[PDB]
């Protein structure tokens, strides 16, 4: 339970890390589509 | 370009949550067997 | 058309996960009610 | 246009997998601990 | 435990909606390659 | 119990398919930028 609670969070602040970098990327994408 | 990147973000994000839904799964059984 | 095709793979995955997300909700009500 | 629509629903629904994967690991973490 | 139940509900209705919605433009954007 | 192990052995092969198909498939695209 100790290592299943550290992969985890390591999972998670990737998962968060990849969903930000996800919505600034799909901002640019509507704005270069005009 | 922004496109396949995204596509790229988003075949990422997908594969670290598949990574915690085995995780979750895991706990699952775990916390089953301990019941049982 | 690969964008187009990739886009299909990823909506794909997202429900594959999506059912297996419903399975460890599930899982986990039972444990509550057989823990209550 | 119809594919970076297409991103944005992937990607709100991988939002919102995520918040259920963080439910179902909070769940399962409360069960952990009255079963301890 | 309630909160949970209620939290749980509001975000799979939320991606069920995403989902039929990606569905519909997944057709929509398959039709227009051609 | 044994139902629930099925379908999650029945998706989790599904999602793995999805995903090595979606990894080759990222990789052609970006070659195909070029």
């Amino acid at each position: 339970w100790m290592e299943w609670d550290r992969e985890i969070n390591n999972y998670t602040s990737l998962i968060h890390s990849l969903i930000e970098e996800a919505q600034n990327q799909q901002e640019k994408n509507e704005q270069e589509l005009l | 370009s922004g496109i396949v990147q995204q596509q790229n973000n988003l075949l990422r994000a997908i594969e670290a949550q598949q990574h915690l839904l085995q995780l979750t799964v895991w706990g699952i059984k775990q916390l089953q067997a301990r019941i049982l």
